[PDB]
């Protein structure tokens, strides 16, 4: 009767660890806990094991058996206490994120919020992931609100590992919608900074790419592909920011009227976009891209239309210019569905 | 762009 | 060669913005400078009588004064262009010419980066200029900035002001509820300053724009009409301030009233010159609600003469208005806007 | 939409 | 629901506002009548002990607090709190920031533990290390207080807060920054509604260490201005007239040394609290007018409010540099064990 | 040396 | 001469401020076949004030102390910006042989005058806050970390960030709680695994963390961290001797006598070697000599009662002492007052 | 007590 409160203990030591990722300490209380877990009849306690271990299992970035687990406990998350129901919002969030569908990881994390805000909680990475979120949103105002927030509680327990990200998500809001000259400053600062830590390339990979398109957004191309190639000689392994990372080279050497080279270069991403479902928000706009320049025709409205039902919008100025040879009423419509993107 | 990994 | 030290004192009472010290010093040196002879003395205590002429808002003087400063600029002081360009840039700054002022203050600002001079003022008029410039990020980038020249010089009467620039800021882009948290929490802290009335109008006066943007137009005229009770002088905010009540009380589909505002707003804003701009908003707006004729179309022409966003969406309400009419005109219009806007 | 003052 | 409107009346006290806490208490004099929840009732008793703390009504709040600690044991931990934090300000505003100190740390962990999070709380203790001569610990809290008024906007608190590490630095070195700040204060205590309070204390300890440096005809002056913009008696009115007489009696001047010492004990005769700082005043007339008397006489009073003491034990034994031997000797193993 | 005021 | 020698320490000054080693060391010998063209001395005395920061992070200290000497003695005529750096630069090459005073005293004057100047070097901040950290329990210590640390935020310098809270931790250690120490000292110790250069951070915060638990009691809990802390000691410094030293303290305070004999053995034959292992080694044979022998208790002291270059050592040597010869105890509180009072 | 190196 007195274990209960030991065990539970043991449970805030391994939520403790998750929190401060400390991976040793992680796994250690694991292979402490799972062999332990034998003797607990208490459904608090073995929800909380339960709920804990889909954020361990968001360590191992098994998507699958984390889908699973949370499918197990959606039946159950009636009877859950409101931070056990903060922590199945949360994972189902970061299971949204990992599926790279950005707007329901947003719904969860704001609800992740909200209910943090409830309860007095306070976890710093849920600010940054939410920021994170609004950045793959295409570049809002409220990322740099929460990647502020998150900074002012990163600062406070001197994870600067995070803390490099958060200023990385800061150089792209300077990036995108404003200026480029102080987000290079930000990126150079960036770089003469990163090589103290023990995970180099991935922060270079990313720096390089996002200068890349610094520079091609601001102009000379060939200063682009060098960093463009600097980063992908970095990357290795195959993600978003890779195919996204051939998708902007590609889109460079298009316009440096190198053509086919770069058509090429679309294949490589394109054959490597269908091995992944989440990949698909880049596999068709690849697609829209090959489309656009080798088959310019009428089908192209029809394959952008088969790519505008999903997707949920560069595309409909491009349909109304494309709407400028023939009939010109029925265009405005597609400004005003502009007009209601903006609101 | 290229944007970091979450937390986890 | 005491003058020279004690006109860097004036310059050190002058960027305080202390007032009895300023005066003081001012006259005694007006007294003290009949010895006239080194140029660049001189001219720097033009430049100092510049600025101290800026602290009593003599726009006129203060202009004519810079055209005497214009005729010189060749044989200049590094420091000298520098003040130059930033009394050239509040200058235009009286004159709600935002757009130049806010050049000038970017050559102000790259020159403070050549000479290694900083003051936060610059910064703070930067972020101000951007924000009547329209919710800039570099309105919070530099306001941020402020924050922090200022928390380090306990400014924090301009601190609040900082505040409220960013609250405006978060107000336009979207997040209301934050933007009242925060104005909430001016309104609790400004009552401790000597003068509170002012921050008090401007807050109650954007939290009722806040809450008409939200849909509670009840609350909207109720603190417009603190803010009212509150203001004492005919700057932009009052003309605004009146536009906003007006705004509110035709939503209520109330008669005559917002007619009686309008032109309150329409007589003051006559007066004197600078108001035009805003002016001719509230006018348009008269033009929508109350002549029920097209004639301002032919008007917008004219008001597209000497232009922000505020252009792009005239153009869309003509681009509206056209789509329910006329396509072409509606078509190559927001083709401009959603070209332009970038 | 109310701005606050200048400094200077 | 009045129970909600009892959490407003709280976030009134929290924030000061005086009018609405007025008003909001004039509707509580109606609406306590039918209650009878208990804990209701000792919510608005202890939301009105902290009424009491806003009102500088000193003799009701130690009655009602005395009243209010037979039934501490019925309190929930909030209303524990509350009391706590309640004895600390009222043992804080009779000048003994020892059990001031310890109330008020006692709440800081009684708040830590409940999740309760108030700005005015790490002030006060920051404060009470202050009033506790030099230490660490008060720019170690007013940092925390730094960040906590800075997030909530009360730069009125700020300027106070400035005001504190400034006299930690003042007690030991960086005069330089310390005239830095307080010429800096100076300028911007202009803005505020009640300047005058700022302008005094900030005056006073600006020509205290304008007379530390040894720059005395500047501190009389500033000491002057001083005197001219108070308007009423409290610890730093006292205190400012004690460091008039020590420039006074370091620049020769013994007459208005004499009226203002003499002024300054019998200003202090009267309130029970002002004895801590009187009992010292007393103490600068021996090193000038009786003189040489045993020291002891006046000692033996001056041993119980000494509970800068290691300055005074010093000083103890900085007037027997002449004499031997035990005795001497005895006193350093005394203020080198208190040193620790 | 003069101090500030309690909160409250 | 006349082109681009500077003209490109414009982008080299940058890799000197912000410790890129790629760029430095691509113009570094680039300028070491590039400088024997010139034949002004403006070019050559601050490139060889390049020279000593240059060499002092290739740890050459002998280079830098003969340098030092032949730059002393064209130090007078120029120049204010190379006075700057040979003051810096003597400050920090007296810092690395001990002799932390006779740094610091000139560490102030580049203070004052990096301040006069202009310049900001958040490094200076941060070496001066390391002398007076070695210097015990300084408050100018915290208020340079803290002017250090608003920069080094701004400058991303996260590397350098971590170290101003380590200087804060010994701060707050051998001040007072030690509580807040070990919590810092605890998101440390997981915070900078992050970092590439791990083992350094772990070896110095797992030796004060283990220095804390010695004040704090049990000195056995102590004896697992200063294990943990000597096992990861790379190469040599002070630090690795405070380490064995406190390890020798945790012993001769426990039960067990006999391997701090050994520790204390491995500790003077240690320090005897090199030169910055002084004081160290006075103080680790001071025990040896006063609780061992007795008889040649007071000998030591009288060898090294002028020698520290306070409190330990002066109550220690008066605490008997304060029942026998009160003629030489009682006036020696004198300095030991006086250098707590000024 | 052990220290953090210097800069350089």
């Amino acid at each position: 009767r007195d274990v209960e409160e030991d065990v539970k203990g043991k449970l805030d030591e391994w939520l403790n660890a998750l929190v401060h990722l400390d991976k040793q300490q992680v796994e250690r209380i694991y292979e402490e806990l799972q062999g332990e877990m034998k003797h607990v009849l208490d459904f608090e306690i073995i929800n909380y094991y339960k709920l804990l271990y889909t954020r361990y299992l968001i360590m191992k970035r098994d998507i699958s058996a984390l889908e699973e687990e949370l499918d197990k406990l959606k039946k159950v998350y009636k009877k859950y206490s409101p931070f056990q129901k903060l922590l199945y919002m949360y994972g189902r969030g970061l299971l949204c994120c990992l599926q790279y569908r950005w707007k329901d990881g947003l719904d969860y994390l704001l609800k992740t919020e909200v209910m943090a805000k409830e309860q007095g909680y306070h976890e710093t990475g849920l600010y940054y992931n939410i920021a994170l979120a609004y950045t793959h949103l295409d570049i809002h105002h409220l990322a740099i609100h929460f990647v502020n927030m998150a900074l002012e509680g990163f600062r406070s327990e001197y994870k600067f590992r995070n803390i490099i990200n958060c200023q990385i998500l800061i150089a792209v809001s300077y990036t995108e919608k404003g200026q480029y000259e102080e987000a290079l400053k930000m990126y150079e600062s960036i770089l003469r900074e990163a090589t103290s830590f023990a995970d180099k390339d991935v922060l270079l990979a990313i720096t390089l790419s996002n200068m890349g398109s610094i520079y091609y957004k601001k102009g000379k191309y060939q200063q682009a592909k060098k960093y463009y190639l600097d980063s992908l000689q970095l990357q290795k392994q195959i993600d978003l920011n890779y195919l996204d990372t051939i998708y902007e080279m590609a889109l460079v050497c298009i316009k440096l009227e190198e053509l086919e080279e770069a058509r090429t270069l679309i294949d490589k991403g394109i054959d490597a976009a269908k091995q992944e479902e989440r990949f698909n928000a880049k596999l068709y706009l690849l697609l829209m891209l090959r489309y656009k320049y080798f088959e310019e025709a009428k089908d192209y409205k029809a394959f952008l239309e088969n790519e505008a039902i999903p997707l949920y919008k560069v595309y409909v100025e491009l349909a109304e210019h494309f709407s400028s040879l023939s009939r010109f009423e029925e265009s405005n419509r597609y400004y005003r569905l502009v007009i209601d993107l903006m609101n | 762009s290229s944007k970091p990994d979450i937390v986890g």
